[PDB]
């Protein structure tokens, strides 16, 4: 993570604030994420 | 070391890749006004107009990002952090920061437009229904217009006028050997036939059948799903249409 | 026993299934002196409105059997045999019934009359092209438009508005469980998403491809068809384009 | 043929006087007629 997703701003087309809040969802546990961090990114 | 609330603003629009336009059609605030508060040309606005740009950004968000259940919650929690971080501006005139009151007031502020933007629909209730509406795309922004323009069934399936293709793929009539030059169709040979417009509407009818969920009664599942009705109460409801 | 101008008028007009109103846009003439004619309300009417409701014919003939080589000289010697039927009415004013003299008199009113109209096509070269028009089906009669609604590739293509289907194969979101009901889209859930939209584009692109004759020049292969070059000079010059 | 090409009236949707300049051509040799009677006629 770090501040390596300016690529979810750019590619979702959403604000930083916006980006955080989505890490922010099963933050750490990225793991945990990937089931939903690939849904709405996913059928993009 | 807080930014101007015209800096915030600019901030957020920008980095949601909306032009000053796009956000003022989403929002009921005028290009102008919107341009001048974030130059400060125009002092910290009025309370409303901050509540009807965020309601600019909710449903232009939801568009986006989607009112899906995993995303709800993301987008309420958001417009909340960017509502707060507007009335803690530098220029900000709202010392009442409690933003419990303040994000109450919002949702008891979106919840009274809802219910004026669904009484003025009702009103016009057979152009929204028949689809004779020019709606903005991303947005909910709409004009009646005297024919259902915008809906592709429609043009596809009505016998009033010639439908097009591009200056390309044509020559529709494959017959380019009839002598003199078939009268004013110099002009039209882009026009589609009746045969190739009903294969083209019963391709699109099949691809969509075969994903989504057809509706067995159209004025019924419109009507029960536009209305003052509780969401829980009427969602049961449009289970029972695509489930019987 | 010969039947009365307006009476042979009403037969062929039904016999072909066209309305007052159809023939009257097919026609110069207006629906009420269409109507008038066939009861003999109006009397035998002048021969340049006889010419205009035969070129009425003309253009619907060529729509409906087609302007191909074995219908083209049906066609031309169809409309000879029935400007001679209308001249030769029991209630004719004309005595100078040799046809050859009407005929080539018809066929030299007819050159004028496309001159006007090419004339007139050129002025709004723009429009025609862009196909930013609005062409009755059936008739080379227009009328011309803001924006290219009635072309199938324009309304797929264009991000100014939303696009709808009927209010049946729908659902388009499939996500139907999101809580409360996506803000006022609980009356536009008839959109179709940009996914779907170019699936459909292409679909249609790839059908009319393994057809016809995709064009490589549009400003080029338009601009040839369109202007007072010979006929059979010009097929040459379609057919250079089509096949290099 | 006879009189019973009221069936071309009808489904062509065109003149009496037109269904018979049809039958007009390869009149008789309806059998030649046939090739180009199946035509517009067919793809219809």
């Amino acid at each position: 993570p770090m501040v390596t997703k300016e690529f979810l701003k750019i590619k979702l087309e959403c604000s930083d604030m916006y980006a955080q809040k989505l890490i922010d969802e099963a933050q750490g546990d990225e793991n945990k994420l990937y089931d939903l961090f690939i849904q709405k990114l996913a059928e993009r | 070391i807080y930014m101007t609330f015209g800096e915030i603003l600019k901030k957020e629009r920008v980095s949601w890749k909306l032009s000053v336009k796009e956000l003022s059609t989403l929002s009921g605030v005028s290009q102008t006004y919107i341009s001048k508060l974030e130059n400060g040309k125009r002092n910290f606005p009025s309370l409303e107009t901050i509540f009807n740009l965020l309601i600019g950004f909710k449903t232009h968000i939801e568009y986006k990002m989607g009112s899906e259940s995993p995303f709800y919650e993301i987008n309420n929690s958001y417009l909340d952090e960017i509502l707060i971080m507007f009335i803690n501006s530098s220029n900000s005139t709202i010392s009442d920061r409690d933003p419990n009151e303040l994000i109450t007031q919002f949702n008891e502020y979106y919840d009274v437009t809802i219910k004026k933007k669904q009484n003025e629909n009702s009103k016009i209730e057979s152009d929204i229904f028949s689809n004779k509406i020019k709606l903005v795309k991303g947005t909910t922004k709409k004009e009646v217009i005297e024919k259902p323009y915008f809906d592709l069934n429609w043009l596809l399936t009505q016998n009033e006028y010639e439908v097009f293709f591009d200056r390309s793929f044509l020559l529709d009539n494959n017959f380019l050997n009839k002598k003199h030059f078939t009268e004013k169709d110099m002009y039209y040979y882009n026009v589609l036939n009746d045969n190739d417009l009903k294969t083209i509407k019963d391709e699109i009818v099949v691809f969509l059948l075969n994903k989504y969920n057809y509706i067995k009664n159209k004025d019924d599942f419109f009507n029960i799903f536009t209305n003052s009705e509780d969401d829980k109460t009427k969602r049961d409801a449009l289970y029972k249409i695509l489930y019987e």
